[PDB]
RNA sequence: GCGAUGAUCUUGACCCAUCCUAUAGGGGGGUGGGUACAAAUGGCAGUCUGACAAGU
RNA sequence: GAGUCCCAUAACCUUUGUACCCCAGAGUGAGAAA
């Protein structure tokens, strides 16, 4: 009897843990927190994932990072909001956040841990290998940018495009050679009269 | 008559050919930044540049028409260019890369239609050649002598070739 | 500068400037900031002292990145000019390395200094 | 990795196996280092150049590690220019100079 | 040249004309730091022990240590990418690291070894709020510890009961300079190792790993909710 | 139902087999070595000195 | 104070791989098959 919001790859995932509004908070041990006993204690009731893309990404790490204030998060926020039910916040300073809003906001880590290792078994029904894959998209996505400055001033491209210079310049010189050489079988004489390539 | 056309028309492609494959791999290693993931799953250097200059920017999204088009393995790099996130955007610039890529297109397709030209000329000027011994051997055989009448010239067993 | 991160205070500060003063009085230190880096590759510096008062204070702060990466003692103190008639030139002194030579009549007051900043790391 | 390095290196950053051999054989290092290809050291003529080599390295080790190590700067160049303008005046009260007597 | 295999699959013995110790590689062509690529075909990445911190502990050995190449890693540590890479090369593609690191100096670094490793995952927030860094990893089957600012315990402890799971393991090189001067070795390790037990992490393990770096000892445990 | 329109031709060292004297050696199984190309955070390979100058 | 331009964009060597061939070679010249 209450739902759960964990942000798990982009998204609000609210899952169902059919047990009391105290009691599931209280024992959280002892309820066996096993793979299938578990499993069918917290059930799958609602995803909001936006999308894969970095504005998503930009929405979910302004979620996280900050307090919670996501327009996505509102639109999960008005899903189960109709009966002032136990609605179990995940993160502890965005907490204040959430309680201003008419709702029932609520060891309660050790559910929490729970739900997170029977996250990727079954709960959004998605792959191991893809949630860590989504996991470390989103990290060096996105983590690295809105903590750092930017990538937009990266100067490693600057390398490959100086050796393209030099490479562009070598080469180019060989083909004017072998232009030179194919058409001065034509004109044996323009060559010597106009040395220059591009001109050539 | 004039096998000069020949001996460096296969010394021009030979060495087109490693140029493209070296610019090729330029646009690999520059597309990286873009796409880490997308040169493992096309490995083939020409389709690989025609559709770094279809795809611009992460936002396909929503057809596989014109990826299958440029080709399933579309439908894998659809999705892996969403869960790849691996990578930069330099979206500003990136269009240097956009030219550059068809830049090694317009080569690699003066490329083979050289090679026309000169298989064609092969079959004019040494067609028992080109017949006996094909268009690739026969160019590399009268460029390794030197001409065709040094080739002539030569004697049976001095038309030893690597 | 808000990224000038170990600056000292009054008694510490008091202390390294009277040991740059005694290592300048037998000379075995290096004056500026290319020559700190260049000791500090070559592995002679004993610790580094900079100035948290250079503009840009980025003219300085390289040499930081490699000193914690060869774990060498490095510390600001808050006036370039203070610490240019600490070693002895007329100009202001934007770093200076220290060197080491074990048979230095200046030793012990060195190695007294050199834990007094890494008591503050 | 540029930036931690020390002036010296960037005055000497492309005149490797000549200053690396004249160091082998007990000889006489250059002067120029890749550096010799600015448009400062080249308006500079004589061994003058070589010094304002020496200058131009310092302050480029400034400018390169201002906007290296910098988070928000301006993308301006404004102490690049400021530098400029002090290399520059170096270099006109450099070549008033003159060993020759008048 | 002949390569021998540890407890733990992911730590080798190139031992031969030369003997000394190597991992795979999650990444072939280059030692991505600057050292020998043993051949056996098979590449071979050595790490030293100096340059690393954990490399070392493994020259100190353990009855069980909590890395296993399907074993998922918490890497709290130092702000280097360096021996991360190594955990990644035992951990192997199908086990993950999740390196955490906030001081960017050797973020970007990281960054730039993690882009070409897709085994590691880069997390660039503080080592103290979990609770920020909660929806880029899901509970990690081991953690390690690096950090030198004096908190470790606590932090550890924090991190490694909202991230670790039931009976897991926690990996510590706890510093003895870094946190406490003046008093030592022994002392400042058998008070670390009475607040983990304190936080009822059970200990296995202490060793001071002496020759390859001064008075700083790997602590391990068992984890117990 | 051959060939000047070109017959023929001297192979860098050894591990189980097919042959000549229940187990052991010498004459088509196993294999080192080298030749024509791209890459390396591979080696040669080390990143000059450090306060005086100029003019009156 | 202080030798770049002899190419550090390097030059050579090693290692990795790759399509490779493993024969005398101003090759010898009349024999193979029974």
């Amino acid at each position: 009897y209450v739902l759960t919001e964990t942000s798990a790859g982009y998204a609000l995932l609210k899952a169902s843990d059919k047990k009391i509004y105290k009691s599931s908070s209280l024992i959280q041990d002892l309820d066996s927190s096993d793979k299938v006993l578990k499993e069918f204690k917290i059930a799958a009731f609602s995803k909001f994932n936006s999308a894969a893309n970095a504005l998503e990404e930009a929405n979910s790490i302004i979620e996280g990072k900050v307090s919670s204030q996501l327009e996505k998060l509102l639109e999960e926020i008005k899903k189960d909001k109709k009966s002032t039910l136990i609605v179990s916040e995940t993160k502890l300073a965005n907490a204040i956040n959430k309680l201003g809003l008419n709702f029932n906001v609520v060891v309660t880590l050790d559910i929490y841990r729970a739900i997170k290792e029977y996250l990727p078994e079954l709960l959004p029904g998605m792959s191991d290998n893809d949630l860590s894959k989504m996991s470390l998209g989103l990290a060096h996505s996105i983590g690295r940018h809105k903590l750092k400055f930017s990538a937009d001033k990266v100067d490693v491209m600057i390398i490959q495009a100086i050796a393209l210079l030099d490479d562009l310049d070598k080469e180019l010189n060989t083909y004017a050679m072998r232009c030179k050489e194919w058409y001065g079988w034509h004109f044996p004489e323009l060559a010597k009269i106009v040395t220059d390539s591009v001109a050539y | 008559k004039n096998d000069n056309h020949i001996i460096q028309a296969i010394a021009l492609l030979d060495q087109l050919d490693k140029d493209i494959n070296t610019f090729a791999m330029r646009v690999k290693e520059w597309y990286g930044w873009h796409f880490p993931e997308l040169a493992k799953l096309v490995p083939d250097n020409y389709t690989f540049a025609k559709l770094v200059l279809f795809i611009k920017d992460k936002a396909s999204l929503n057809d596989d028409s014109l990826h299958d088009l440029a080709a399933g393995i579309a439908q894998r790099v659809i999705d892996n260019a969403r869960i790849s996130m691996g990578q930069d955007i330099s979206e500003t610039d990136m269009e240097n890369v956009c030219v550059f890529a068809q830049r090694v297109a317009s080569l690699a397709d003066y490329r083979r239609q050289l090679y026309d030209y000169l298989c064609e000329k092969m079959h004019t000027v040494a067609p028992n050649l080109s017949e006996l011994i094909g268009e690739v051997i026969g160019a590399r055989l009268i460029s390794h002598a030197g001409s065709l009448t040094n080739l002539s010239k030569q004697a049976a067993s001095t038309v030893q070739i690597l | 500068n808000p990224k000038a991160f170990p600056l000292a205070d009054a008694a510490l500060t008091q202390q390294i400037l009277d040991v740059v003063q005694q290592a300048a009085n037998l000379r075995q230190l290096k004056k500026g900031a290319n020559e700190a880096t260049k000791t500090l590759n070559r592995g002679i510096s004993e610790f580094i002292i900079m100035a948290a008062d250079c503009e840009p204070i980025e003219i300085l702060l390289h040499l930081p990145l490699l000193c914690e990466d060869k774990n060498v003692p490095y510390v600001f103190v808050p006036s370039r000019v203070a610490l240019g008639r600490a070693c002895g030139v007329s100009r202001p002194v934007i770093a200076a390395s220290i060197t080491t030579n074990d048979a230095s009549a200046i030793k012990t007051q060195i190695y007294a200094v050199k834990d007094k900043i890494e008591t503050l790391l | 990795s540029l930036a931690k390095s020390p002036a010296s290196t960037i005055q000497i950053l492309g005149a490797e196996k000549a200053l690396f051999r004249a160091l082998k054989t007990k000889h006489d290092t250059p002067k120029y280092g890749l550096l010799y290809h600015a448009s400062l050291v080249g308006q500079a003529t004589g061994k003058n150049k070589g010094k304002i080599a020496r200058v131009l390295a310092a302050k480029a080790a400034v400018s390169l590690r201002y906007d290296a190590l910098a988070e928000d700067r301006d993308d301006s160049g404004d102490i690049g220019l400021e530098s400029r303008a002090k290399v520059e005046n170096r270099l006109s009260q450099l070549e008033g100079r003159d060993l020759r007597t008048t | 040249v002949v390569i021998e295999p540890h407890r733990h699959a992911g730590v080798y013995i190139a031992r031969g004309k030369e003997d000394l110790l190597v991992t795979k590689n999650m990444a072939p062509g280059e030692s991505v730091y600057g050292e020998k690529r043993i051949s056996v075909k098979v590449e071979y990445r050595v790490w030293n022990p100096f340059r690393s911190k954990l490399a070392a502990g493994i020259m100190g050995g353990l009855d069980e240590l909590f890395i296993a190449p399907g074993k998922k890693v918490l890497y709290l540590g130092a702000a280097s990418g360096t021996s991360v890479s190594h955990v990644s090369d035992v951990v192997g593609p199908e086990g993950v690291v999740y390196a955490v690191e906030f001081s960017h100096r050797p973020g970007r670094e990281l960054i730039s070894m993690a882009k070409k490793r897709p085994n590691i995952i880069p997390i660039i927030e503080d080592a103290r709020h979990p609770q920020k860094y909660r929806m880029l990893i899901g509970m990690v089957d081991c953690v390690f510890a690096d950090v030198a600012q004096p908190d470790q315990a606590r932090i550890i402890a924090l991190n490694s009961h909202m991230f670790l799971k039931d009976q897991g393991g926690v990996v510590i090189s706890i510093k003895a300079n870094c946190i406490d001067s003046t008093v030592d070795a022994e002392t400042v390790f058998a008070r670390e190792v009475q607040k983990l037990r304190e936080e009822r992490i059970k200990p296995l393990e202490q060793l001071t790993l002496e020759p390859y770096e001064r008075d700083h000892c790997i602590v391990v445990g068992r984890y117990m909710r």
